């Protein structure tokens, strides 16, 4: 965590419903957007830290 | 400058409408001033607070 | 009244989503009521599985 790794996400189609309904996750929270609504949006970029 | 009394009445009413329109761009503490940002970003219970 | 796994108790609330809230049991956004839940591993679990 002292050297956290950032991945730029671009040029692509996501599915955040597949993420937030995944059995893999023990906690999931969102800010400035609500997770139910993410599949209706677009972004100039996404970054994963 | 002779008709300044009548021009002042035109100017005050234009100033008041221009102020009323520009106040639509204010957040008032919401995440956005654009009502369609709030409705496209958030679900009902979170949107109604904004 | 019903049985769910301990992870899913969060979905038994007004305004939620997920396979229980979406496909099994939905509460309205203006729900008036109480949600009551308790662990039943002493009754509803079995060795080799229930």
């Amino acid at each position: 965590v002292y050297a956290w790794n950032r991945k730029r996400i671009s040029n692509c189609v996501a599915d955040y419903s597949v993420l937030y309904n995944s059995a893999s996750f023990s906690t999931f929270k969102c800010y400035g957007v609500s997770p139910t609504k993410l599949n209706d949006l677009c972004f100039t970029n996404v970054y994963a830290d | 400058s002779a008709l300044g009394k009548l021009q002042d009445v035109v100017n005050q009413n234009a100033q008041a409408l221009n102020t009323l329109v520009k106040q639509l761009s204010s957040n008032f503490g919401a995440i956005s001033s654009v009502l369609n940002d709030i409705l496209s970003r958030l679900d009902k219970v979170e949107a109604e607070v904004q | 009244s019903f049985v769910i796994r301990g992870d899913e108790v969060r979905q038994i609330a007004p305004g939620q989503t997920g396979k229980i809230a979406d496909y099994n049991y939905k509460l309205p956004d203006d729900f008036t009521g109480c949600v009551i839940a308790w662990n039943s591993n002493n009754l509803d679990s079995k060795v080799g599985g229930n």
